[PDB]
């Protein structure tokens, strides 16, 4: 669920999630990484976990509508940057 | 420039007496050139020069210390002077009168930012313009 | 299985010519032929092809007359001409598949176990290659869904023999681009890259629209790949990345600045020489 | 004396030992080329300002 | 025991002792002389402790970026000073990369991040993303072309 | 240049009509200390055979030079004060004693701060054998003049060390040299284009 | 190197008449090969002009051969390799700057390769650096 912008999960977040105090979220994340569910690292000095992957699974129609919305945004950004570059460099495009 | 050399010496020393005696001695040349309004705005920026040197060679100096070093009357007056210097952006720092000390901006490593890009952009555009001007001025007379 | 298929300019031209001649003599949506090539690991090399007589009832959608006897006769004569080219698949010049494609691939699998369809679109696009490759795989879906004998996409590429590269280059000599990166062409290539990325994102968004509304079913491999893509999107607002980015941009800009300074000095030297030459010429003319 | 890449700190009372990034050779070459082009411009001064 | 030493996770030495002590050291199914009770038994016990700590340190260096000493001590079953000495010995031997910020105890396995490397990782991410979106659009074209046919 | 010439001619001093070898060696030591970096100083003065031979006879010049080299700074200021007096009395160096003392003080301060990121004023004063007001005033003066890379912090007396990184220094040098060259190019272009 | 031919009847050549009529300027503008001459180009046969019928669709299909992918259009050069190349070319350009300084000085005191090579190096540096800078900008915008 967390987007790549702020995929820095926190020990307190994982505590408010599946019920465990913050002294074994470390072990839980270790188990996840070892099994291969997720990838990344755990900065326990700052008490947060960096996730750079997730094992994909099967989704719901609403979970795909969310992906559709995210695409809509991405397409809009790409089109805007395309128009900007094309207009700016119009006089040198071959 | 000798009269202005004396003027610069007096301001750098920060002594109103030497500043005034220089002014009285060389008023004539100052009529001839025309600076009097500037030469009193000078006194203003003479106290400003004192505060700017202080902020140039310090990072967390206290208000009492600033006042003592500038020979100001009170830390209150020093606080006013430094705050106005901040406003004018001649020292470009901060201030904090909870503990009565003027903090300076946390100097940042100015190469991982857009200032080098902006400077090189100005210089690159200038060089491109010079090349274009030269290749345009190139002439073939027949 | 086959991981890659590389089609050749000769195959593309032969397919285009076949379609043109068939559509000139008559009218048909598709034209069908056999693709001859060789294997090198799981990398098929479709180096030749030949058309086969074929017509179908576009209404019934299940009656067609691919000519096996013609296929085998042509394959034998092509074997006689060249031997290292065995039947490796077939092609049809239809932009879209049909219910007959699975049946015709079943027919072709008698001549090749790993028979591969290659749809070669005669209509010329502008973003992707004109060839789409398909391999018929029928396996119990680990998904747990009913399994039907259907196609699966195969990575496709365009490659050329040297004796075909010479001909291609000669034919394109008039409209060829420079085989070097000139700044204008590099900027144009970046713009075309943005165009292609936008088109692909639009296609994915349209498919997501259709699957979400309900027209199409949820393809689990598609959804897995999209999930992985969104996992793979970078984070560009990270401070540790912004700092490195500014550092590298400044390094590149200082190199550019030095280059432009040198270029301006050289141009000034050239103009100094020109002014001196003009002075000399006018003095000589005057005297 | 530059025996190791570290700097003391008389505050917290510490020795920060680090790895000094290599001296960028592109800037060294750029500065040398800058001075070379400066003397080239001096030569161009000698040429033009004296012959025109 | 072999399964634990092959797993890529932290096996606590205290728990390993509680579970596998009697059956490796006091025997039942005899007790192998290795891990006995005499000089070369106790020494090999300490050697096994060292192997457990080495395994734990490797797992940390593989699944951490900044682990506090306060935490390594407890999770490794050594006092703060003992853990620091063990890690320093490993670092000198060049088996484990780790820099200990002893002032704050911020033991860090992060190798210094060159801007070249950071932007290279970014570019590789982008390259793989474009390749994956291309593959996804190919499969999407196939899926639409097939099911829309029905 | 005086250091260069004196060190090149130290081993073969023949001009006894100007000054005796001892005076010449004192001049070489002084000029070398004020002109040479630490590595060259160690290679050519501290490890100089013909200079050490005479510095055995001269016990004060040796104390000056080695107090600087071995980072003994209280003794260094003592030796610098005696050098200032001697070299005010001298006739050839007479219009240089203020400048030389100032430059040697700056060299000592830069040398102390060269191996520190944050040096407390108390420690600096104890090292130099002076008070805290003295060090504060001197450091403020030289930082204002731009001769030291350090910023004072008086509320909690600490001398932070703002030395510029290698890349930052390279960027600043590029800006300066490019500004000079670009001014020259602009002047030439405007002279010639018309 | 392809060439068409047809034979000249043995009677026509001896009859003094030219092997082939010449009613237009088309057909000429082709330089016959020395090998063909020495093997009797015009004495037994004659070279016909070869033209090629190129359709627009065929040309586009041919272009598909080496047509670049939008990936390669939008991709970035390895940054370590880019830095190495910039450093190498800048050092080479430094050497050429020294050479060009000496060349200008000597020529203007007694009154080219250095200038030309320096121009080529500056051109390659500018194009490569600008292309990668713009590609990085586009990536940062487009991919978020």
């Amino acid at each position: 669920t967390r987007p790549a912008n702020h995929r820095q999960l926190t020990f307190e977040e994982i505590a408010k999630s599946a019920k465990i105090t913050v002294n074994e979220v470390e072990l839980l994340v270790m188990k996840a990484l070892s099994v291969g569910l997720v990838k990344g690292s755990i900065d326990e000095v700052d008490k947060r976990v960096h996730m750079t992957w997730v094992q994909p699974r099967v989704l719901d129609l609403q979970q795909i509508k969310g992906m559709k919305d995210r695409l809509e945004f991405w397409c809009t950004d790409v089109k805007s940057m395309e128009m900007l570059v094309e207009h700016q460099a119009h006089d040198i495009l071959t | 420039l000798m009269p202005y050399f004396l003027l610069t010496q007096a301001v750098r020393t920060g002594n109103l007496a030497k500043f005034n005696q220089v002014l009285d001695q060389f008023g004539e040349k100052f009529q001839a050139d025309g600076t009097y309004t500037l030469i009193i705005r000078l006194r203003h920026n003479v106290i400003k020069t004192g505060v700017r040197m202080i902020s140039l060679s310090y990072s967390r100096i206290s208000l009492a210390d600033i006042a003592q070093k500038l020979q100001l009357d009170s830390p209150e007056d020093a606080e006013f002077i430094v705050a106005k210097a901040i406003r004018d952006g001649v020292i470009e720092a901060s201030i904090n009168h909870e503990k009565g000390y003027v903090q300076s901006k946390e100097m940042i490593d100015i190469y991982s930012t857009r200032e080098p890009q902006l400077a090189f952009h100005q210089r690159i555009s200038f060089c491109l313009d010079i090349h274009n001007m030269s290749v345009k001025a190139m002439r073939f007379p027949p | 299985a086959v991981q890659k298929v590389v089609v050749h300019p000769l195959v593309l031209l032969s397919v285009v010519d076949h379609f043109n001649r068939i559509g000139k003599v008559g009218n048909q949506k598709r034209v069908v032929g056999v693709l001859l090539g060789s294997w090198q690991k799981k990398v098929l090399d479709v180096s030749n092809s030949f058309a086969v007589p074929f017509d179908e009832d576009d209404k019934d959608d299940s009656v067609w007359f691919l000519d096996h006897d013609y296929l085998e006769n042509m394959y034998g004569m092509f074997k006689k001409v060249n031997a290292r080219e065995r039947i490796v698949g077939w092609y049809h010049t239809g932009p879209k598949l049909h219910k007959n494609d699975i049946a015709i691939n079943e027919l072709m699998k008698r001549y090749c176990p790993n028979s591969v369809l290659v749809i070669i679109d005669v209509k010329p696009k502008d973003l992707g290659l004109p060839t789409e490759a398909y391999i018929s795989v029928e396996e119990v879906h680990d998904d747990g869904t009913p399994t039907s004998k259907t196609f699966e996409h195969v990575t496709s590429e365009i490659g050329a023999e040297e004796a075909e590269e010479v001909g291609v280059e000669h034919l394109l000599r008039d409209i060829k681009d420079t085989t070097v990166g000139t700044l204008s062409q590099r900027i144009t290539n970046q713009v075309h890259g943005l165009k292609g990325l936008n088109s692909k994102l639009l296609d994915i968004r349209s498919y997501l629209e259709k699957v979400a509304t309900g027209k199409l079913p949820i393809n689990h491999q598609i959804i897995y790949q999209l999930q992985d893509v969104f996992n793979l999107l970078p984070d560009v607002s990270l401070q540790e990345f912004v700092k490195a980015f500014y550092l590298k941009t400044n390094d590149q800009m200082v190199v550019v600045y030095l280059a432009s300074l040198i270029r301006s000095v050289v141009a000034l030297h050239n103009l100094i020489n020109n002014k001196i030459a003009n002075r000399d010429a006018e003095k000589k003319e005057g005297q | 004396d530059k025996k190791f890449h570290g700097i003391l700190d008389q505050g917290e009372g510490v020795l920060i030992i680090f790895d000094e990034p290599p001296v960028d050779k592109t800037y060294e070459a750029a500065l040398e080329t800058i001075q070379n082009m400066s003397k080239v411009v001096d030569s161009l001064y000698n040429k033009a300002k004296k012959l025109t | 025991l072999l399964k634990l030493f092959t797993t890529m996770e932290l096996m606590r030495w205290s728990t390993l002792v509680e579970d596998y002590g009697m059956e490796l050291r006091k025997g039942s199914s005899p007790a192998t002389d290795v891990f006995g009770s005499t000089e070369e038994g106790e020494k090999r016990w300490k050697d096994l402790k060292n192997r457990v700590v080495e395994h734990n340190i490797r797992i940390m260096a593989k699944y951490y970026t900044r682990i506090t000493m306060k935490r390594m001590a407890q999770l490794l079953d050594l006092s703060v000073d003992e853990s620091e000495a063990f890690l320093s010995n490993l670092v000198v031997n060049k088996t484990i990369f780790a820099k200990v910020d002893r002032l704050a105890g911020i033991i860090n396995f992060q190798r210094p991040k060159d801007p070249n490397n950071l932007l290279n990782d970014w570019s590789q991410k982008l390259n793989s993303l474009m390749s994956l979106v291309n593959k996804t659009t190919h499969l999407i074209a196939k899926e639409e072309m097939i099911h829309n046919l029905q | 240049q005086a250091a260069e010439l004196f060190l090149d001619t130290v081993s073969t001093f023949t001009s006894y009509e100007l000054m005796d070898y001892k005076t010449f060696v004192t001049y070489t030591v002084y000029v070398s200390m004020i002109a040479l970096e630490r590595p060259d100083l160690r290679e050519k003065v501290i490890k100089g055979a013909e200079i050490l031979e005479v510095l055995h006879s001269l016990p004060a010049v040796r104390q000056y030079l080695f107090s600087l080299y071995e980072c003994r700074y209280s003794v260094f200021f003592q030796s610098l004060a005696v050098v200032e007096q001697e070299m005010k009395k001298d006739w050839l160096f007479a219009p240089h004693y203020r400048y030389y003392v100032r430059e040697m003080r700056i060299h000592a301060y830069s040398q102390l701060l060269e191996s520190y990121r944050s040096l407390t004023l108390g420690y600096m004063a104890e090292a130099f054998g002076v008070g805290v007001e003295f060090i504060d005033q001197e450091l403020s003066r030289f930082i204002a003049a731009g001769r030291l890379h350090c910023k004072i912090d008086k509320v909690n007396e600490i001398v932070e060390t703002n030395r510029p990184d290698s890349k930052n220094w390279q960027y600043q040098e590029t800006i300066k040299k490019g500004d000079l060259l670009l001014n020259r190019v602009q002047k030439l272009s405007r002279v010639i284009n018309m | 190197v392809i060439d068409a031919f047809r034979l000249i009847n043995a009677n026509m050549m001896v009859l003094g008449h030219e092997p082939r009529q010449t009613t237009s300027n088309l057909g000429h503008l082709n330089k016959p090969s020395i090998q063909a001459l020495i093997h009797g180009l015009n004495r037994h046969y004659y070279s016909i002009t070869i033209n090629y019928r190129k359709n627009e669709l065929e040309q586009k299909m041919l272009l598909n051969l080496h047509k670049k992918s939008w990936m390669e259009g939008l991709t970035l050069q390895d940054y370590s390799e880019h830095c190495k190349h910039n450093e190498s070319v800048v050092k080479e350009m430094l050497e050429l700057a020294k050479n060009y300084n000496k060349a200008v000085e000597e020529e203007d005191k007694m009154t080219q390769d250095p200038k030309r090579h320096l121009e080529e190096h500056v051109d390659v540096l500018m194009t490569s650096n600008i292309v990668q800078c713009l590609a990085a900008m586009l990536d940062t915008v487009v991919f978020k």
